[PDB]
């Protein structure tokens, strides 16, 4: 019923800001998004969870790489009023060669369960 | 950051009952949701606010509890396989534990 819409590959220049789109579709009434988590499946155990968003608490960045300084949630908003976690688009400011890789966006929902989508980040090199 | 402890590689007899338990230690992260899953099958969900939810496919063979654990009732030889406890937490992220059951 519920699915994750993500781009298969996202290309971005070195140093520039890029967007990793993640959307939970279609909007189902009665379905509650308990958590949103961005993960790097290639990175080690202590560097898996790069970004997370809670409907009440808001955003958090557990991994120090890329960290809070280079990451941000584009449209995700917390409740103060109801929360909107449907749009899990992540922004990557100051792109480096280490950021090139796989990014899995996961939605912890009730009662449908867990739904995820994966995107490859292609860091373009100049000269 | 933190770690998940399991009941380990459990062994059971046909027709009986067994307990699948997981515990997240070495972190104070707010446990928003606990998912009891298999490779490509969802058994049960435990939400901190919305409560428990059991899949219709396991509604007559699974009991919720103890705590954030699962109770498998009337065990069949088909119940053999890997079981996963996925902990959705804030701010740490997503923790995963694996349990192998043999009937």
């Amino acid at each position: 019923d519920v699915r994750v819409q993500v781009l298969p590959e996202v290309r971005g220049q070195l140093g520039g800001t890029v967007e990793l789109p993640c959307h939970l579709l279609p909007p189902v009434p009665g379905l509650y998004i308990s958590l949103v988590t961005w993960q790097r499946p290639d990175a080690p155990a202590n560097h898996q969870n790069v970004a997370a968003f809670h409907p009440k608490m808001g955003p958090s960045f557990p991994s120090p790489k890329p960290g809070s300084e280079r990451l941000s949630f584009v449209s995700a908003k917390q409740s103060t009023t109801e929360a909107e976690l449907q749009d899990a688009t992540l922004a990557l400011h100051g792109l480096t060669v280490e950021d090139e890789g796989n990014y899995t966006c996961e939605f912890a929902t009730f009662p449908k369960g867990s739904v995820r989508g994966m995107t490859w980040l292609r860091v373009l090199v100049p000269r | 950051t933190g770690t998940i402890e399991t009941t380990g590689n459990i062994s059971a007899e046909k027709g009986g009952s067994i307990i699948l338990q997981c515990h997240l230690s070495s972190t104070t992260a707010q446990v928003t949701q606990v998912n009891w899953e298999q490779q490509d099958q969802l058994l049960a969900i435990s939400n901190a606010d919305l409560g428990w939810h059991i899949s219709p496919s396991f509604k007559d063979r699974v009991a919720p509890g103890p705590g954030l654990g699962l109770t498998l009732q009337s065990l069949t030889v088909n119940d053999t396989g890997e079981y996963f406890c996925i902990y959705h937490t804030y701010p740490d992220g997503t923790y995963t534990g694996r349990i192998f059951l043999e009937v």
